[PDB]
RNA sequence: GGGAUGUGGCGGUUGACGGCGACGUUAGGAAGUCCGGAGACGCCGGCGGGGGCCUCGGGAAGAGUUAUCUUUUCUGCUUAACGGCCUGCCAACCCUGGAAACGGUUCAGCCGGAGGUAGGGUCCAGUGGCCGGAAGAGCACCGGGUGUCCGGUGCGCCCCCGGCGGCCCAUGAAAAUCCGGAGGACCGCCGUUCACGCCCGGUCGUACUCAUAACCGCAUCAGGUCUCCAAGGUGAACAGCCUCUGGCCAAUGGAACAAUGUAGGCAAGGGAAGUCGGCAAAACGGAUCCGUAACUUCGGGAAAAGGAU
RNA sequence: CAAAUAUUCAAAUGAGAACUUUGAAGGCCGAAGAGGAGAAAGGUUCCAUGUGAACGGCACUUGCACAUGGGUAAGCCGAUC
């Protein structure tokens, strides 16, 4: 049924040697080597996924290889913190600062 | 149903002796129980590793006992530390 | 193997050149005692341990 | 390879200095105009017979034209 | 609509190998239509003759590969399968013809 | 990837707009300093998705069978990286609103005033769709020509992904590399991570075998030596048995069937009397239904035993 | 010279054919293979042409033997980091 062979000299089924089967215009089946599944950016305070950015290998995010809109989010702490984390920090920053003034007066 | 006395310990079959299975039963139950989260008010605290107790929903992680969230001496120590702190003043 | 160090390939090339028959005209020289190569090696026998 | 949609954008691309040749491929449906540039091959699909002819006549005189 | 398939036997009769009348008769006796009985000769499928080509026509659905199967069977029945072969005509895709090897 | 250089665009409320918002748009300042993420991770069990394969049907092309039957049997009917647009799973997130007569919901879970159900959206990934590549290729036919099409199905097999659950006195690498961010010293005809355009890309390996003959076992030695792919039937099944693709008939040959061997069978009647000893062999065996003792650490024993099909 | 089921017919070539080549037939491996490709290890065994002897534990016109020639191409596969 058209059994397949590896196309390079890697002979072991490691995570870096994962293949897929494709049909060619020549009417046959060949192996194509895929890229390992990668996590995207993560939030450090919630642990949740960072919205708006694709899940790529680290070197596929390189500036010469990826557009700027794909790399960033337009908000303070854009690709670093999620929206809920940024809201909490703004509120905490302001409310604790007000408490410092109240401590000074009292 | 399914068992008259073994419970969670029936996974061990006939092995290790009846007294040892009865010994391990309380810790097997307690370490797989769900505990109340004082921070959020839900019964969502689960053991992540020996001594580590994490709430599912609010995400708080707490250092506790090996097979139970709060050990008996932990409560006693907290009361002794609290009384010493107040009487220190 | 297919994967070779350069230094191994260079040595293998020299051993390839060295296992040839002696030229016929060598036996015709004035005071000649050489009969055969006395140093031919076949790959299936007598491995060269590299 | 990239596709061009409107005719005028193909006109400016064929007028680029780095454009080398234009290939005209005839299908049973439409007529494909392919201009070989430095980095990309640009293809424009003309579904109209006369618009293909008007495009053929209006090409830059300096560019090579090939029939496929 | 009206699907028409025609077997072109022009060459085989000019060389007097077979007879299209036997071909036509073989077709009227051995055609099953709408999953019925063989050679029922219903109201849909009809077989008409010419000097060289036999025409099959119906108002329903008829498969052209069925006609090829019946023609090859007829050639074996009258011992011409070795000398003749059925080939789709290059000009038309509703037309077969008999050709020498 | 690196290096030079324009042309065009873009910004100056010096350092762009839009969106309530999640976030979107090819561009759209910046030094020392500092912060985050990716890389980056175990085992086991369900469930879902995608690709390939297998499989059922229709159409057309060619071939096989054809005393009889067979709208039949067989073969093939293809579409790469890369770019644009669409789609947008399962999770995650946003806005409105405010829930008991509680509801939503999975195979299992589980979720909700710390905001459910519902309504409307954002993002995420794809080995998804269409177009370009690209029919001009490849393949199959007919002698340049024709065609390269339409559906169905699934506890199927292999690979990958997603998302849950379980387990640990076990919690299952690091670094290079890349991206983002906080701050704003400094700076205006100068900034530009944008498009298009120009140049360049060193050294070494690459044949072949990978094994009942290319490696080790003194050998062309029934041994030993790490992997990937993997079809049809029977069947629970990568069991055994048969078949397709591919590969092979290499194991000195010929004549004859003595004893004794070696390997494999059967044997009336008896049934362990044989032998240290039931050694060896024979008997049993799958599935469905019924039924199942003592003893027990209460979990087992148990496929007990015993019957029927 | 007995494990791994197995050969047969016609023709060709040749001094010479049970063993070479072609065609036909009968069989086996049965896809966790006797199929298709790699890592170690080997190092030319790879391909062509030719054939004195030796060797291929019978034989050979034949070769993993022997002789003469030919053959391994990278910015993207690896090493290299
Ligand atoms: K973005
Ligand atoms: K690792
Ligand atoms: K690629
Ligand atoms: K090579
Ligand atoms: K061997
Ligand atoms: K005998
Ligand atoms: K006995
Ligand atoms: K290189
Ligand atoms: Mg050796
Ligand atoms: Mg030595
Ligand atoms: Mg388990
Ligand atoms: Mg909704
Ligand atoms: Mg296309
Ligand atoms: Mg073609
Ligand atoms: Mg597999
Ligand atoms: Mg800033
Ligand atoms: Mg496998
Ligand atoms: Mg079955
Ligand atoms: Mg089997
Ligand atoms: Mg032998
Ligand atoms: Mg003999
Ligand atoms: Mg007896
Ligand atoms: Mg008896
Ligand atoms: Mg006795
Ligand atoms: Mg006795
Ligand atoms: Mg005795
Ligand atoms: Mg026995
Ligand atoms: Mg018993
Ligand atoms: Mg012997
Ligand atoms: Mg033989
Ligand atoms: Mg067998
Ligand atoms: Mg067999
Ligand atoms: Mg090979
Ligand atoms: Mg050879
Ligand atoms: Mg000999
Ligand atoms: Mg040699
Ligand atoms: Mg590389």
């Amino acid at each position: 049924v058209q059994r397949l062979t590896y196309r390079k000299r890697h002979s072991y089924a490691t995570k870096s040697n994962q293949t897929r089967v494709v049909k060619t215009p020549g009417g046959k089946l060949v192996y194509q080597y895929t890229k390992k599944r990668a996590s995207g950016p993560k939030c450090p305070v919630t642990g949740k996924k960072i919205q708006g950015i694709p899940h790529l290998r680290p070197t596929e995010y390189k500036r010469s290889r990826l557009s700027r809109n794909r790399r960033t989010v337009n908000r303070p702490y854009g690709g670093v913190l999620s929206g809920p984390a940024v809201r909490e920090r703004i509120i905490r920053a302001f409310l604790v600062e007000e408490q410092k003034i109240v401590k000074k007066v009292l | 149903k399914r068992t008259k006395k073994a419970g969670i310990v029936g996974k061990y079959g006939t092995r290790y002796g009846a007294s040892l299975r009865k010994q391990i039963k309380k810790m097997e139950v307690s370490q797989h129980s769900k505990y109340f989260c004082e921070f959020c008010g839900k019964f969502a605290v689960k053991r992540k590793a020996v001594g580590i107790w994490g709430c599912k929903d609010c995400g708080k992680v707490k250092a506790g006992g090996a097979y139970t969230m709060n050990t008996a001496s932990a409560v006693t120590v907290r009361s002794t530390i609290r009384r010493l702190r107040e009487q220190t003043e | 193997p297919s994967h070779k160090t350069f230094r191994i390939k260079q040595k293998l090339a020299k051993k390839q050149r060295q296992n040839r028959p002696i030229p016929y005209w060598i036996r015709m020289r004035t005071d000649n005692t050489i009969r055969y190569n006395a140093k031919r090696r076949h790959w299936r026998r007598t491995k060269l341990g590299f | 390879p990239k596709q061009i949609h409107e005719i005028k954008d193909f006109l400016l691309t064929a007028r680029r200095k780095d454009a080398r040749s234009v290939r005209i491929k005839r299908t049973k449906d439409a007529v494909k105009f392919k201009v070989r540039c430095s980095r990309y091959l640009y293809t424009l699909c003309v579904h109209d017979t006369d618009k293909a002819n008007k495009l053929k006549q209006s090409l830059p005189p300096g560019l090579n034209v090939q029939e496929v | 609509g009206s699907v028409s398939f025609v077997i072109d036997c022009t060459k085989p009769v000019e060389d007097k190998i077979m007879e299209i009348a036997s071909l036509e008769k073989f077709l009227q006796e051995r055609i099953k239509v709408a999953g019925g009985k063989a050679g029922n000769l219903g109201d849909s499928v009809t077989v008409t003759r010419d000097k060289s080509k036999v025409t099959v026509t119906s108002d329903g659905a008829f498969s052209k590969r069925y006609l090829k199967y019946l023609t090859k069977k007829y050639l074996k029945k009258h011992n011409v399968r070795d000398w003749l072969r059925v080939i789709a005509a290059n000009k038309e895709r509703n037309v077969y013809e008999l050709r020498y090897f």
